[PDB]
């Protein structure tokens, strides 16, 4: 019940690179390597949710003005044609998927909170017990640009080749990173929005609040999350018209000591990263 | 080698001024060429490359221009961000690559 | 980010030897080519050598050349600098440098050597 | 359009004025591609004005939540939005919140610029 | 059996100043309530993150009332 | 008649990384990007000619010694198995490919002689007539790890989008480089090898003389030069057993101005690179 | 052969320290896959005794020119050899010279390690 | 009509030191001997490289007198 039992590397490479598609994850699986003796959509969306209009093109009015300048009884009501200029405001038929916050840990240690919140600062479910969640509903791991922040929970974490049992360091491990997805999806540690928290007046300032946690709507569009060689389980050909090449899935063209996904002078087959499924591309 | 020489040695101009400032070198550096600057305790950060274009984290006040033996940095609307030492590099003829003596502000 | 973390010996006895390492983060190391700037106390900067992102080809400053030798680890990550035999003129702070642009595997490499990133530096003081 | 011309447009070819406004794409001669309530154009994946690796170019040649007078101005502060990529986007049309193909739901040499 | 996931037990050496690191250890029987789990549920839901921790500011957390 | 004509890149792409195989060279084709009005091995040899051997076992026997020691009088023959420890001596029954030298060129100028040597020093042949050969026979471009170098008159050099007719830089013009043929052929630069001059005796010794080029002889295997996108013309699906990941063909996600293989903002459609068909691997 | 192992072997694996001889490869447990005139092992491509991108390791479980006594030694000196990649190679075994697929011709996580 | 392939035209710019240069050109009607041909005839037959330019080494060539 774990994909590299069934597929090889090289094979794993023709699956992801070539298709656009295809119980707890406890330990004592089929070895990943033969020779030991033991005891689905895969695409990145090419646009994101809030850009699928037409650039070129107005739409529809939106509220621009609630005021005329600075001074006193200056309230008006101004509109706008939603339009390339500004595309914010504009109107859309869907939404994200739904979110629920982790708490955002920086692999630089230096400038994550001097004080101990491994467990205190975690998302949790109660069912009178406190159960982690983990991993959680799918979600972008970071913002564009932010490699060195991963959510506390929110992402599958895989140890490297001998990485011992209990308090290994960061670089032991394999944190896999949702990034793929931050089209459709919220980011994991980011709040999903606004919104208004009572009723404005002339005696009133309109006042919102952060949504830290949302449920199901209609018009919510999501993407699952990322299904990797080294991940538990339980073909669609590429039709794209895309111009420019993909990104692929490809070994380190420079010299090593040892070859990656092969056996060291010990004889101990390793498996050095995390590998994901998600790297030709579709049409939002 | 060539030896860059950058001719004002400290250029003390006030704020919200423009300032242009340059370094020659010896036969021709033909358009490669880079600004850098360094603030006090802190590791370069490249300003412009090639001739005139200009970095991506660059403010857009800053530009260059230049060809040959002579070059030509303008800053427009100093600021009191911006004042540190500045040097220019060119990487045509190397090794050895050269950096200019450096202009203070 | 391209994060640029080197560590080195402030001290050694002249005629020594001492190891630098750079470990880079957050961009493609193999990609693209490094080298290493030395700054005298107030001076201006000076480049020592250059080594291309394959680390087959490596150049030297007249100064330094045959006296110092750099090396690159792709895998690991990591940036060295192996200077020996030191003197009292090599007295600076070092940084590591990452050029800018990327080398590329199908043409036949040409080398712009200017710096898009930076370390932060390291010293490096030889006394007695 | 375009004297029959591809042209890559961007944020920076607006004016590049805000990070929620941010968007990178193409515009075609025009009249598997990319309803928005609106000559043919789209818009890819962007990293702010610029255009990320994955971003894709296309030749056709080649075929309840809350919402909301102050004497205050609160259209964009006050209003209800959500939030992708680190981008606040406004939730248009539509406790004070309950509960796309997606898992969810001479000769010479150089081209003709003469027509 | 121990699940093959690990979780981030530490984030801290032990008390004093700049005492920042990070710490994995294996999910298995003897820590049962962080191992992975794929389905979730359908007193409050449960416990929310607020903010972005730093140096400056300390991991915030918040109670669930209610949930879809 | 050139490759780019009847091929996308993302078409191009999608050839060179999943098979194994499938007129003076003027402008005038039709042009690359559609909306434009105008006026065979593809695999790298896993193993290398000379490493053909298991390196467990012994062979065969070749001679060692030609004296006892530092003395007088000291001639003799003695002899050792060819085995695992030198592999440099073992017979082989095939040997690489013919050579005709080229001069070695540096892109990076200070390593370059001061002198005019573009025309006095290159690889001609006459027909009372001196023609350049170029490109000549398919050597490897350099030996390994050299990219700074390239054979002067032994590479396709393509140019870059708006490139000028005459006198521009070496950033300008792109340079094919065969890193994939060193296998079987012999580096354009580096001469075939040595032949035995003379006769030795008690009186001479044992001379030799540097092989500049060497014509077909029973037992040469060798591979051909590479064709690009860009290259001039005139499916077999890939078997391989391997077990890591190949390398394949792809394109970095990296925030850039312009997409690559994409028209500008001035609409001129342009080709970063080179791009050959040589990614898979097959052994020798 | 090798208790059951797969291992990578290497110049260095034999100390090396000539370039002619540096080799890379497996050893197999063992008696498509890759006639040398000689237990089962293979060499692959290498750069000294390391290993580029372009190695390939297989499971198998997954299934003229003239040619040269004085009292000198002339044995490697004298001999005539073909250089391919930098490394130079004995012709063996074979005016001073005239002219393969190719083109042209309780429970425990751990391996079990007892046997 | 140009050939779309390049040479190597000048490697130095002038007279005095360091001159070294890579410049390019279109092989075209005007300079024929330097466009790239698919095929070779099969007084000397041409000349070959024999050694490596460095900054001291001058190019050096040699005749073929015979050919396979």
């Amino acid at each position: 019940n774990r994909f590299h039992c069934h597929f090889s590397p090289r094979d794993w490479q023709r699956l992801i690179n070539n298709n656009w598609g295809f119980g707890s994850a406890h330990e004592g699986c089929l070895p990943p390597f033969p020779a030991d003796v033991f005891m689905h959509s895969s695409y990145a969306h090419s646009q994101s949710l809030d850009r699928l209009m037409n650039p070129l093109i107005d739409q529809l009015y939106y509220l621009s003005k609630t005021i005329n300048g600075s001074g006193q009884n200056q309230q008006t009501l101004k509109f706008s044609v939603a339009g390339p200029s500004n595309m914010a405001v504009q109107g859309r038929n869907y939404i994200p998927g739904p979110s629920y916050r982790q708490q955002r840990v920086s692999t630089t240690v230096t400038q994550n909170n001097n004080s101990e919140f491994a467990w205190p600062g975690a998302s949790s479910w109660a069912l009178g017990r406190n159960s982690l969640m983990n991993p959680g509903p799918a979600m972008a791991s970071h913002k564009e640009g932010e490699d060195r922040f991963f959510p506390l929970s929110g992402s599958l974490i895989f140890g490297k080749q001998g990485t011992g049992r209990d308090n290994v360091d960061a670089d032991k491990v394999m944190i896999t990173n949702e990034e793929e997805i931050k089209t459709t999806n919220p980011v994991a540690t980011e709040s999903y929005g606004q919104v208004a928290t009572n009723h404005q007046s002339a005696q009133a300032q309109a006042q919102t609040g952060w949504v830290q946690n949302q449920g199901i709507l209609p018009g919510m569009v999501w993407q699952d999350r990322d299904v990797y060689l080294q991940g538990p389980i339980w073909l669609q050909k590429e039709n794209s018209k895309r111009w420019n090449p993909e990104i692929q899935y490809t070994s380190n063209y420079y010299k090593s000591n040892n070859v990656e996904f092969a056996v060291n002078t010990e004889g101990v087959y390793s498996e050095p990263r995390p590998i994901g499924t998600r790297y030709l591309t579709r049409n939002l | 080698e060539i030896v860059m020489t950058q001719s004002p040695a400290t250029l003390s101009v006030s704020p919200g001024d423009r300032a242009t400032l340059s370094c020659r070198a010896s036969q021709s550096v033909s358009s490669k060429l880079a600004w850098y600057q360094q603030k006090p305790g802190q590791a370069p950060r490249l300003l412009i490359y090639a001739a005139s274009t200009r970095a991506t984290g660059i403010p857009a006040r800053f530009s260059g221009s230049g060809s040959g033996t002579e070059f030509t940095l303008t800053i427009s609307s100093l600021q009191s961000e911006d004042f540190a030492v500045y040097y220019c590099q060119q990487y045509n003829y190397w090794p050895p690559i050269t950096f200019g003596q450096g202009t203070r502000l | 980010e391209v994060q640029l973390l080197e560590s080195g010996g402030g001290l050694v006895q002249p005629g020594g030897s001492l190891r630098l390492s750079c470990e880079a983060s957050g961009f493609t190391f193999s990609r693209y080519p490094m080298n290493w700037v030395r700054q005298a106390p107030g001076k201006g900067l000076e480049w020592v050598s250059h080594i291309s992102a394959s680390g087959g080809t490596t150049y030297y400053a007249d100064t330094v050349k045959g006296r110092f030798s750099i090396s690159r680890d792709n895998s690991k990550n990591t940036l060295y600098l192996e200077m020996n035999s030191l003197r009292a003129e090599d007295t600076a702070i070092y940084f590591c440098a990452k050029d800018y642009p990327p080398d590329e595997v199908t043409m036949i490499v040409v080398g712009m050597p200017y710096f898009d990133s930076w370390g932060l530096g390291t010293l490096v003081s030889v006394s007695s």
